């Protein structure tokens, strides 16, 4: 019933807080939902250094609402040249029906939070994910994402078409960090990319022998 | 619109045949329980709904862009899922469209969809947990966990 206005939520660092519009999508019975953070190793938080408000609200049938996430002044020792990692968490509690027999669902819908600090913001639309570097090896690839963003592939192959629809497991490298990548051998890899926005852009690669990069 | 602001791709909202997200479980399956099945099976529909779950070349469970997990209390094997109430002996199974059974706190495996809906399709049935039958009204809130690549 309760849904959430985007699929990963980046945090800009040079402000103290953003908000999410939530919203209950079912006309006919109230829904409660709880908000709440967790770190990168999906391990929950509560005092810091970011935190989500209201942690649990009621919602009318149809309605829209928010949830408001803030930092603490301990957000200050997160590195300040690279992203960090939460994830938020929006669970919906449904109306107790009193039926003999049943089964009911509960949503939870679980997203990325990019910490993104203030001396490493972004304009909008503005592409790093060009800058990722394909090596061959032994069965697939090693990936390497030499930025300070965290970068989620989801498609890799020798075309267009095939980044975008071919079987891929997606990973998702950690900033200035490198992953190895069970592939075929693509002649001109294209890759496929998860954006802010929530997008999936793919990018051209060339090899120099075992060395790929995005065509210039 | 050359011109406009940020327009992201929404979460998906989960819509089901019931208004309380409830399935209908019917009776303790007593007679079927003691002959050695499990009891009947139940279907439930889940819809992912205003987040372009389809797209032309398939979808975002199947592709692995969303991950699915029910969420709930073990019961006598990782494969079962526990149940409260006043029922004793019996146990929950969630099972998929290729019959793939769900372990609580486990991830689904991504496969593809049949009748190129834009819905997820599960099985559910009343299984013994090896303790003594003793019938009654039972429940569960089971979690339905998406978690967004
Ligand atoms: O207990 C139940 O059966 C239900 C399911 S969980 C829950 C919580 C909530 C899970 C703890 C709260 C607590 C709660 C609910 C909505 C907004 C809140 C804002 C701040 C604090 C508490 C709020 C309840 C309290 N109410 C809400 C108004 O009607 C009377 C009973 C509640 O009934 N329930
Ligand atoms: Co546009």
């Amino acid at each position: 019933a309760v849904s959430l206005d985007r699929t990963r939520a980046v945090f800009d660092g040079s402000e103290k807080s953003m908000t999410l519009d939530i919203s209950n999508d079912n006309k006919q019975l109230p829904y409660l939902a709880q908000a709440w953070i967790e770190n990168e190793n999906q391990e929950k938080i509560i005092t810091g250094p970011v935190i989500a408000t209201p942690p649990v609200q009621r919602l009318e049938p149809g309605a829209k609402s928010m949830v408001r996430l803030s930092t603490t002044p301990d957000i200050s020792k997160l590195p300040q040249d690279r992203e960090s990692l939460f994830y938020f968490n929006l669970r919906e509690i449904p109306p107790r029906s009193e039926k003999a027999n049943v089964l009911q669902i509960a949503l939870q819908t679980k997203i990325k939070l990019f910490y993104r600090p203030a001396a490493i913001k972004t304009r909008p639309n503005e592409v790093w994910q060009d800058q990722l570097i394909l090596n061959k090896v032994s069965g697939g690839y090693r990936i390497e994402n030499p930025t300070p963003y965290y970068v989620t592939v989801i498609g890799l192959g020798g075309s267009e078409k095939q980044a975008e629809e071919g079987e891929f497991e997606t990973v998702m490298l950690s900033p200035r960090s490198e992953q190895t990548v069970k592939s075929a051998n693509y002649n001109t890899p294209y890759l496929s990319y998860i954006n802010d926005y929530g997008g999936r852009p793919v990018l051209s690669f060339i090899c120099n022998g075992s060395r790929c990069s995005v065509k210039k | 619109a050359a011109f406009h602001g940020e327009v992201v791709r929404p979460a998906c909202t989960l819509a089901m045949e019931d208004a309380w997200q409830i399935i209908d479980m019917g009776e303790t399956p007593v007679r079927d329980l003691q002959n050695g099945f499990s009891g009947p099976e139940r279907k439930f529909s889940l819809r992912l709904r205003n987040c372009e779950f389809n797209s032309q070349g398939g979808n975002l469970f199947s592709d692995s862009r969303i991950r699915v997990t029910f969420d709930g209390v073990r019961g006598e094997t990782p494969d079962k899922f526990n149940l409260s109430g006043q029922a004793k002996g019996i146990n929950l199974q969630i099972a998929d469209v290729r019959g793939n059974i769900a372990r609580a706190g486990k991830v689904m495996p991504a496969i593809p969809l049949t009748g190129n809906e834009e819905a997820l399709d599960y099985t559910l049935r009343i299984v013994r947990n090896g303790k003594k039958l003793e019938a009654g009204n039972y429940f569960a809130v089971l979690g339905f966990r998406v978690d967004y690549e």
